[PDB]
């Protein structure tokens, strides 16, 4: 059980992990939906893993 | 058999099961099963220097409980 | 950046890392000073290498700019205290906080790139006679670094 | 934050929530990538919003 | 199944809905009965409803069998206290839990398809004679759940 | 403006600012943007009745503090 999925972002420190950077089939969930749009929008690559952003998912915790 | 911890890039620890003849090659394809990040992305820092791939844990003494440091892949220029 | 900027003072002080170390001058949160540790089994060991930090306004979108202020002898390190280093520039990443920065530059202490220097002439004393090198490097982290 | 977000996965009860189910720019995390990814398999839609599931991210929280 | 199950089970002994209770029938964690109290001011009212509770092997991908003891009039459940509900069949989720279901089936007493029923005579009655209906609901509730 | 709470599918509760005047669907727009959950897949059911979307909080005689009940669009047949 992911004990620091409920941390904020780690850019911001200011939002919850809910945008997750997704590249192929797997996901780094550790910004927020703003910051990781901002990301995608300069094209940066993946801050932990370095691979190239293909979306940002909003993502909800039902 | 032991458990060495890694400090990954968000400053998250985790916890790894190696053995002292383990590569570090080894030790980043679990890093890769637990969080990830591919191999060739991975630094790893014990005593303030990186690791290299073919050497082992016991090249290194890295022991049980020992901490290992994640940094991301860099080059000097 | 501020928040951002807090939280990793705090982590530093709460949970210290003990190759580096680093925290603001004065009350001037955007501007730090920072420790490195020379690491042991090196020509470096023994030494306490002093850097300035500054963070830009979009940290840690923007890397933060990291100059050495102790002379350190090094092909990828210049006697101005520049740190020519890809996770400064290109290759930053903002998941890399200071202390992950710090221990990096520590890393690079011991794995320098000769193949691109920064400093020539460094770089070709490393390539023809690493004894010769490390020599220097000795002699100038007791000159300079103690 | 999401609380929640360090519950087992609520199919199954046994593993963590790394299954992401994405439909459109938003998705679902409550399933493990074993579940998520067999409600795929089975064409069978999101269990909380019932839209499409376009992919099953492995989600990692760095 | 039984991780899914239990920790339903445990969730209902602590915090049920104020509507519905269901737990298992001695030792078979796979065969459950429930209780669903009428809604106030409803032909149901002031009645207590049994249904039977079959998980299959594969819960919760497939759905649970549920089925009234209890003898009901209304237009979607039959003799046998089957009910004919689409979240039972095709729109079955995994993330419905017994809770859900039955409070789903609750706001279906007073909420009934009479255009695609289950029991057409009940039907019938329904969009005729609303009166009527709800006068042999009545009957049958003072009859069968009190 | 009143609180109100919702228990969600999975049993997660959360909490709506709302007003009395509030329709059931203005209370199903404010659980889409919480939940990602588009309206007309939100049944919520109160003292076991279903909410119709047209009717208001006030109709429905909810008062401050009350808890909904989540569940998903049905039809019976
Ligand atoms: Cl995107
Ligand atoms: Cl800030
Ligand atoms: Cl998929
Ligand atoms: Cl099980
Ligand atoms: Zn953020
Ligand atoms: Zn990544
Ligand atoms: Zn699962
Ligand atoms: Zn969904």
């Amino acid at each position: 059980l992911p004990l620091n999925a409920i941390e904020p972002c780690v850019i911001c420190q200011g939002r919850p992990k809910n945008g997750c950077i997704v590249h192929g089939k797997t996901g780094h969930l550790m910004a927020c939906f703003t910051c990781a749009k901002k990301l995608k929008k300069r094209n940066k690559p993946c801050p932990v893993c370095r691979q190239p952003i293909q979306m940002i998912v909003l993502t909800y915790f039902p | 058999s032991m458990q060495i911890f890694v400090k990954t890039l968000t400053g998250k620890t985790i916890t790894l099961e190696v053995e002292p003849s383990d590569t570090i090659e080894n030790v980043k394809a679990k890093i890769q099963d637990k969080e990830g990040i591919p191999p060739d992305q991975q630094r790893l820092i014990f005593a303030g220097k990186q690791l290299e791939d073919g050497r082992t844990l016991s090249d290194y003494n890295i022991q049980k409980e020992s901490t290992l440091h994640l940094v991301l892949r860099l080059r000097g220029g | 950046a501020l928040k951002r900027i807090h939280k990793e003072l705090n982590d530093l002080a709460r949970d210290p890392p003990a190759q580096c170390r680093a925290g603001p001058v004065g009350d001037d949160m955007f501007h730090w000073q920072a420790t490195i540790m020379g690491p042991n089994d090196s020509p470096y060991q023994g030494g306490v290498f002093f850097l300035t930090i500054h963070f830009p306004t979009d940290y840690p979108f923007k890397p933060p700019k990291v100059a050495f202020t102790t002379r350190i002898y090094h092909p990828n390190i210049n006697s101005n205290g520049s740190i020519k280093l890809d996770i400064l520039r290109s290759q930053w990443s903002p998941a890399l906080t200071i202390s992950k920065v710090l221990l990096s530059i520590c890393s690079l202490l011991c794995d320098p790139n000769p193949d691109d220097p920064l400093v020539p002439e460094i770089a070709r004393i490393y390539k023809t006679d690493r004894e010769k090198y490390n020599r220097i490097a000795r002699e100038w982290t007791q000159k300079y670094a103690m």
